């Protein structure tokens, strides 16, 4: 009752994708696993602007394709998008065979998807934000079909500096990937996301933020903070606003203390190495940013330092520092 | 970065 999906880390911790087999006999698709959205969409032979490197779903080549035909369309926070028509087919996730999952066949996708590593996305948010109302998500179906007993998935995202990788376990979790005991944290799923409250953020002995809300989003690269929190964190590290939602920060992290979040009475950090996301031409971009959101998007900068068990049933999460 |  447990599905294991080894992940690939794209570049410098940009995103984490895993293979999913769709159809009968089945084609293998590389999908970005995204707790910030709830649509499972794939490049298809109906697509008019997809990429030559992508695997394309062909309805005629699956014995278990079920027609649906309703339109779907999604737009993501980074400006990427896709759209097309619905269908149903069997979806094998780490060995667990979901029967008749609603899949979303792309007729169009943004150029960034056509030039990227993904054949599509696997949405792991809550079903109240599927772009077509009433679509049941993969986790909904794993639960309702009895393919997993525990309504959970455990998430390890690797660091490119350690060789990359990552691993999702559907129906369980992997204790070899984290330190100490898991801490339970309640989830607010009212906007479709894995919402939490951070009671306080600190750098060393200094408070850099009082309470703020955020979402645990495997499909966002950075730790995106409200502008005032972002600006306070930047001040703590001497970082300079690039005007585009990112900061320039020193490439030498040896004298940086971790950024520590207090969450439900326990501490979870961004490690000092992770305070740098990217180096280009001698300049470093910070692992935290801003985006004019009233809540934080707690993305890969944080998640690659903190193992999370996502529990859809409660809903709640359990968090522990990664073993590293 | 991505924001999805």
């Amino acid at each position: 009752g447990v599905g294991t999906v080894p992940m690939t880390d794209y570049g410098n911790d940009i995103e984490y994708y895993g293979q999913v087999t769709i159809g009968t006999p089945g084609k293998k698709f590389n999908l970005d696993f995204d707790t910030g959205s709830s649509d499972l969409w794939i490049a298809s032979t109906l697509c008019t602007n997809c990429g030559s490197r992508q695997t394309k779903y062909d309805p005629n080549q699956s014995s278990t394709y079920q027609a649906d035909g309703r339109t779907w369309s999604i737009s993501y926070g980074d400006g990427s998008s896709a759209s097309g028509i619905l269908a149903k087919d069997n979806v094998n996730l780490g060995g667990l065979l979901i029967k008749g999952q609603t899949i979303e066949l792309a007729k169009r996708e943004a150029a960034s998807f056509a030039n990227g590593p993904n054949d599509g996305l696997l949405g792991l948010g809550f079903d109240t934000i599927t772009t077509v109302r009433g679509v049941k998500t993969p986790m909904d179906n794993l639960i309702s079909q009895g393919l997993i007993s525990r309504p959970i998935f455990g998430v390890y995202l690797g660091k490119a500096s350690n060789g990359g990788g990552g691993e999702y376990i559907f129906g369980g979790y992997d204790s070899t990937k984290f330190k100490g005991s898991l801490t339970t944290v309640p989830i607010d799923n009212s906007r479709g996301w894995w919402g939490i409250t951070v009671d306080r953020a600190t750098v060393g002995t200094s408070t850099v933020a009082s309470s703020f809300d955020g979402i645990l989003d495997t499909g966002t690269t950075l730790l995106i903070l409200p502008n005032n929190v972002a600006a306070s964190v930047a001040r703590a590290y001497g970082a300079s606003d690039n005007g585009d939602g990112t900061y320039t920060i020193s490439c030498d992290t040896s004298r940086f203390k971790p950024l520590v979040f207090s969450i439900n009475g326990a501490s979870f950090q961004v490690s000092p190495d992770s305070l740098v996301f990217e180096e280009y031409q001698g300049q470093c971009i910070a692992g935290f940013g801003y985006g004019n959101f009233d809540f934080a998007i707690i993305g890969d900068t944080f998640l690659k330092n903190n193992y999370v068990v996502f529990n859809q049933g409660v809903p709640e999460v359990q968090i522990a520092p990664v073993a590293e | 970065a991505c924001v999805k």
